[PDB]
């Protein structure tokens, strides 16, 4: 199949006459089985039938379950006629260090470039110029640590010299909240791609289980710190309300203005295909 | 204290 | 006014008219049984906003529409009171009535004075005039739709009944008549719960699948 | 959990207050999640909720979905059972072919030894002696295929010369059924350990998700063949019930008499620890 | 027995169990109105094998199965009269009853004479003994499937009722329960007619199309 | 739950939360006066679907939010009962509690046997454990918004109060907080009527113009 | 007064043993943690103080036996 069916709403799923029956409170939709490719369930209120699951085993469609946090938890494993994604994981095991370092360096370059550009939009040209200099100075293997050096400049510029990531405040809890939402979306996209998220792009630290998605989500991180800078005076609840609007807000992809979900989807697909094909093209995202 | 719980036909 | 039974995940709220369709005949018959034996069984629980469980005396259950007796002593009494209030709201009409009653009283009093026996009386009132007229609701020539409409009209007159429930009553009425029943229920504010085995097309309803899944359905 | 719940009946399953909720028209029953070990759905009329699925993933309970024929179709695999999995992947990539071939060779030696023990308990001295000779003749890389020869002589001597593993008879059907259940439990244990299930310890070339769990479930195969041999005259339904009695029955580990699930869990733990520690001790299971 | 109304071309016969489906909601509701108004309206008619019109008193119309009380004044009157007849058919048993009632009346009479207050009594009768015992049909019904069976029993017991009619009563029972109800009706020989808005699959029924044409089914 | 006064042409219905804005200070002050003296005055009449007029004891009127006492004997008693029900819904937790209570009872019983006097006792129950713990609502550190939210939470616990009415209470809360109050009221099903002199932007409300014209207003 | 002196006497007896009263404090801590958790589960804010041994005795209703068959007893 082609279409990827994802359920974000309370609903029931049934199987009748080779037709998937999706029912939600607003309307009922019937989708042919040959059209569906991957099935993902975002929320915990979704009701499904083991008959439909049995049909999805013959159809080979990948079934993805998610928790209340929307982080993917388990997936359906058939005993026979396995899906192609399980065959795709072996290439992820075969990912070369040169390709991983190229993609990682490109990601760090995109994030640092977005930080410098957002400081330019905030009209700090000295700090924006410094972060741009570190961007042009970034190198492989990261001997200079210009990302960690760009961090302090970015946060100090945004929230002031007194602010830091290590201190406990509604601003840092807000940053971790936005990074949690982005980590959920990008992690969901990596799970859609089927690659194991425990294998990271950054070789040095394997501690986190999300390392792949956490490395992919970095070029899109400064979009959060903008809203956190504007709303930084508001209480953590208000900052959560403002960060919740990012899903509804539209942003500019290089090709066209698109939703964040589609942007992250295309970016992740280009990343995975580029890693399996050893660096055909690197997706670039700019604020 | 039963190891195998059957909900259905008891066979 | 929320109702709950073991098959539901969460207690469902019944506001104005509510159409509940049970697609399983076993769960449907079991639930109707629980509605008739409701005082005896603890499975079906109906509670108000206070979470207080209503008594079966507060519950009003109706299956046979034309077999139900709409004319009761309390309904006719409160109806006569309502008519007396309607005649009291108009100052002119009540004055006219008082004049006519005064004339009749003068006649009968003259006839009492003509008699040899000493006779005393009190008054002829409006409530006594209505009771003498025998005002009551006519269900004899009424169609089923007019009958359920009159039931919805007298449910306001019933003081003790908390919630009105119909069982398989929507099979008689056409789609348009069902629309009239619901739109009138929204105006009357009464709480009515219909129970149907089969779903009705075109009206908002709660559907219970054979899988025991409850879903809101627009059509 | 110590409990294996099998649902062959149409019903609805929900999650409330850390209790599995079984809702049906005739009766309703609640079973706590901490007691339940394995959840088996044997029919296609069963309905469940994705919240219950999420709580089963957090509870680390194996969920098996069968077909209309009641044969198992697909089982749920959690992405992250434990944080130690992401750390274990690096070790599995760092494993050595000498350790893999050594541990796999010892495991095959344990399986052939258990077959010789089964034929010895069945009082076949020529066949138990021949299988013992193949056990003493097993070598690395398996050039002589004494494992396959041990299997062929095993089934041919038990069920007769005219019997074969490629037959469609209910004997081979029940053998594949028990191998699928034991493969499901062993696969779930490998998910608990966190290492990749698709990487096998015997052959690099064969790519299968169940290869590793198969290599670990090799020594426990003669346990199924005993009940299959005893009930081979009984109908496939009664054979299946007797195969379900294996979870209730207890077997004697070298340390003490323990349940099958505990023997599989501890055995897999010692296998993983032996692989990461490069063969400190090899767990041996005997009938 | 046959029923006839202006919509049918020819009157259809109702023998043993019969399932009648009306595919028009207006003709269905109007038909039920003609059933409850049968005394008032002359449109709907019923002709027995004798080809004689029957009064509404001989027609038993039951819509709500659970809301229909088995115990009534007339039913208990006919039941008590029936038991009195059975005890009057045996002279010896009723004589023993008269002897025991004589003994009890002598005891209670003696205790009344013992009292300081004057006491007048009449007698004790077998009917007062039955009504004092509270003889009645069993009121225990677990399900509508059993309640309708009790309705069929009391209907077969009542001689005056020539036909039993149910309105939308088949929606409660499962297909198998419908089969058991039809088989019990054929075993009891009673005349039962069902009125349903929609057709039921798997059973023999008479389907009335919106075109007003009547066709047999199964 | 409809309220009616002489200025309105027809009685207006109050369902869930309802924001009533009176643009005239004279009609507003007069109506608030009628709300406090409501038992004495016949001008303001509040009746349910039964048309029965509710008593001032059934009416709950609140103006000062932080001065109102949320902790009452009935509210704390029914709250303790609710907590006991919550602990009874979980079979494991209740068994654990019963074990601990049994241990404590064994200790105290041993100490009673050691005494020279003959001592008898009965039991230590869960309700007695909660009353000994002194479970109560904390309004001391609560903000006004949390206070009105707790009032909306305990209005379910109040049995006798038919309808909750606030006077000029929406001036403290921000637009978002008002949205939270209304959206929670829809879930709690309680009947709440706010009275404000000035209209609130962004919420559905009934506006009474200086011309004494009542109009529904979306914003 | 009699129940006051009796409860004070039992409190003194339990205070004479440090270990027993420590176990009592542990169990009361556990119960307070459970009830506290259930209070946090509720949507309504809840304030509590503590549970004391005297409140445990008065909650148990410790009293001299009220059973007397005759005036002689
Ligand atoms: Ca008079
Ligand atoms: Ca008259
Ligand atoms: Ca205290
Ligand atoms: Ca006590």
């Amino acid at each position: 199949g082609w279409r990827t069916v994802v359920v974000n709403i309370h609903s029931k799923l049934s199987y009748k006459n080779n037709h998937l029956i999706f029912r939600n409170s607003y309307k009922t939709e019937m989708i042919h089985l040959s059209e569906i490719d991957i099935l993902l369930l975002e929320t915990t209120d979704i009701v499904l039938t083991t008959m439909l699951v049995k049909r999805l085993v013959d159809e080979n469609i990948l079934v993805i379950f998610c928790d209340d946090k929307r982080l993917p938890t388990a997936f359906l494993t058939p005993y026979y006629a396995r899906h192609d994604s399980s065959l795709q994981i072996a290439r992820q095991i075969a990912w070369k260090e040169n390709v991983k370092c190229e993609v990682w360096t490109a990601i760090i370059a995109q994030k640092i470039l977005n930080q410098s550009y957002y400081l330019g939009e905030c009209s700090f040209f000295e700090k924006s110029q410094s972060i741009m200099e570190l961007y042009h100075g970034l190198e492989r293997f990261d001997p200079s640590n210009r990302e960690g050096h760009s961090a302090r400049i970015y946060f100090n510029t945004l929230f002031g010299n007194d602010f830091t990531r290590e201190s406990d405040n509604d601003i840092n809890a807000a940053l971790d909240y936005g990074y949690t939402l982005l980590l959920s979306m990008f992690a969901r996209e990596v799970v859609v791609c089927g690659c194991m998220t425990q294998i990271g792009l950054k070789h040095a630290n394997q501690f986190n289980q999300f390392n792949l998605a956490s490395d992919i989500m970095e070029p899109f991180r400064p979009i959060i710190d903008r809203i956190v800078y504007q709303n930084r005076h508001n209480n953590f609840v208000k900052i959560k309300k403002e960060l919740f609007s990012i899903f509804s807000e539209t942003y500019l992809y290089n090709g066209k203005e698109m939703y964040l979900s589609n942007i992250v989807s295309d970016y992740t697909k280009k990343v995975i295909k580029a890693l399996n094909q050893l660096g055909e093209e690197i997706p670039e995202f700019r604020i | 204290e039963e190891r195998l719980v059957f909900l259905g036909d008891n066979y | 006014m929320k109702i709950n039974f073991s098959l539901l995940d969460e207690p469902m709220e019944v506001n104005l008219g509510t159409v509940l369709v049970i697609e399983d005949v076993s769960v449907f018959a079991q639930l109707v049984k629980e509605f008739y034996q409701y005082d005896e069984q603890s499975n079906l629980t109906i509670f108000d906003s206070k979470i207080r469980s209503i008594r079966s005396s507060e519950l009003l259950l109706i299956t046979d529409i034309l077999g139900y007796d709409i004319n009761t002593s309390q309904v006719l009494k409160l109806l006569h009171t309502d008519i007396v209030s309607q005649l009291n709201d108009k100052p002119e009409v009540r004055s006219e009535i008082d004049s006519l009653v005064s004339l009749i009283t003068d006649i009968i009093m003259a006839e009492c004075i003509e008699n040899e026996l000493d006779i005393e009386y009190d008054e002829i009132t409006l409530l006594e005039l209505i009771k003498a007229l025998g005002v009551r609701i006519e269900t004899k020539s009424c169609t089923v739709f007019e009958k359920i409409f009159e039931i919805l009209q007298i449910f306001k007159y019933l003081v003790k009944k908390r919630i009105l429930v119909f069982v398989n009553s929507l099979s008689y009425f056409s789609k348009d008549e069902i629309y009239q029943i619901l739109e009138y229920t929204k105006l009357s504010q009464a709480d009515v719960l219909f129970l149907e085995p089969r779903q009705i097309e075109g009206i908002q309803q709660f559907i219970l699948d054979k899988d025991y899944i409850l879903m809101p359905y627009n059509n």
